[PDB]
């Protein structure tokens, strides 16, 4: 059995250095080159180098060629991808990916780790109400939190039929914003209560906000 | 380098219909000698790492299920699925580990087709808390509609808002193969509070007309 381990996810400012470890374990690691690729938040995959422990790592993209450093250590099996500074399209997801060989496929791969670069401090996000044929929409608008990202539920959970939560939204503050929506029918308001419990836990931020039109 | 470019950006088909993706390449990946050629197909879906369906073009791997068969040789290779199942839904790739450097396909997501539904379509003034802050937001909602393909448009006593407005949709509903949008107008308190009506207004092919939601400020 081969797997593959990747480090927590990073929040920097554009300047700075920073690496990330891809550890690996089962019968047979020795064999295989690992390979890092991108994935921009918008965008697709995108194959920046390969490297096999052992230091033949010959193979750059042209690129990636004179962005970022790669290395491995035997010893602990471990294998890294290095920065020597960051800018504000650096901020992706990055895995790690196992190959038998020179010319294999990938076909064991990593957790992935996020990375963000944004010049930007950590602070809680605001919630606010969104009150209005028998379809009746409410919602939560989360704004004007960083970083990523929040986990946003209704009712405590219990309620799960029509629920919407959408991906996050950079604005122009460079913090994110976003909603969650359900529809309810017309008889229902005022008689049973609604609440989105927002979490945000890099701030330790946990909100619930009662939403009810007037 | 070599480039490969997979046929369809977007690619909807019905459920239980085979679909087709291809890819093409400047040079050739295939190795006269063992006659086997060097590209291989990998899923992803939305907030997970991608997973290897094919390799050499036509051979499996564990959790492949037999539905998936790759196929073509030199410069065009194609994805065949037999029956679309609920799901497969996610974005494909296809590299190669031919010659260094490798290089990944653009993608192609499938949806799955169904009868064209129009948005229920809301609107929401902003709350009071939030102009305390110091700014306010209009939020206008799309809900349940099929295609994806929709735009919204701002009015503000019918002027026109372009650049302010930020978009947001969801993954298609798995269980009723459903999307749906929300555009937040951010705006200042003080511009806020220097016009009266506000409006946004919706275009989809699921209607007849453009359909305008709108409300009146107080």
């Amino acid at each position: 059995e081969v797997q593959l381990v990747q480090s927590g996810t990073e929040v920097k400012k554009p300047g700075e250095s920073l690496k990330i470890s891809c550890k690996g374990s089962g019968y047979g690691f020795i064999t295989y080159w690992i390979g890092w690729v991108r994935q921009m938040p918008g965008k697709g995959l995108e194959w920046m180098g390969i490297i096999y422990p052992g230091d033949s790592e010959t193979r750059y993209s042209p690129s990636f060629q004179g962005q970022v450093t790669i290395s491995a250590d035997k010893s602990i099996n471990t294998a890294y991808l290095q920065w020597s500074s960051l800018k504000a399209s650096d901020t992706a997801i990055y895995y790690c990916a196992g190959g038998s060989g020179i010319s294999t496929p990938m076909d064991v791969w990593g957790q992935g780790t996020t990375v963000t670069v944004s010049s930007a401090s950590t602070k809680g996000p605001s919630v606010f109400p969104l009150a209005p044929g028998g379809t009746a929409a409410l919602g939560c608008l989360v704004k004007d939190y960083f970083p990523e990202p929040v986990t946003v539920s209704w009712n405590s959970g219990a309620l799960t039929s029509g629920v919407h939560t959408f991906p996050a939204v950079l604005q122009s503050s460079g913090l994110y914003s976003l909603s969650s929506v359900v529809t309810v029918p017309s008889s229902s308001l005022g008689t049973q209560t609604y609440i989105c419990n927002v979490n945000h836990k890099p701030s330790n931020t946990k909100v619930d906000k009662k939403v009810e039109p007037k | 380098d070599i480039v490969m470019t997979q046929s369809p950006d977007s690619l909807a088909v019905s459920l239980g219909e085979r679909a087709t993706i291809n890819c093409k390449s400047s040079q050739s990946v295939l190795y006269s000698s063992i006659n086997k050629n060097y590209l291989a197909w990998y899923q992803q879906k939305p907030g997970q790492p991608p997973k290897l369906l094919i390799y050499w073009a036509s051979t499996r791997e564990s959790g492949v299920p037999d539905r998936f068969s790759g196929s073509g040789s030199g410069t065009d290779f194609t994805l065949t699925i037999s029956s679309l199942q609920a799901e497969d839904v996610a974005v494909y790739y296809c590299q190669q580990y031919y010659s260094t450097p490798y290089t990944f396909g653009q993608g192609t997501k499938v949806e799955i087709k169904r009868t064209v539904a129009a948005p229920s379509v809301f609107i929401f003034p902003p709350s009071d808390e939030q102009l305390k802050s110091g700014t306010a937001s209009v939020v206008c909602l799309l809900n349940n509609f099929y295609p994806r393909e929709a735009k919204v448009q701002w009015k503000v006593d019918n002027a026109l808002q372009s650049g302010n407005s930020q978009e947001s949709v969801t993954e298609q509903d798995s269980k009723d193969s459903t999307y749906s949008l929300s555009s937040t107008l951010t705006l200042s308190k003080a511009d806020y509070e220097k016009h009266k009506v506000y409006a946004c207004e919706v275009t989809h092919q699921g209607l007849s007309s453009p359909v305008t939601k709108s409300f009146n400020r107080g």
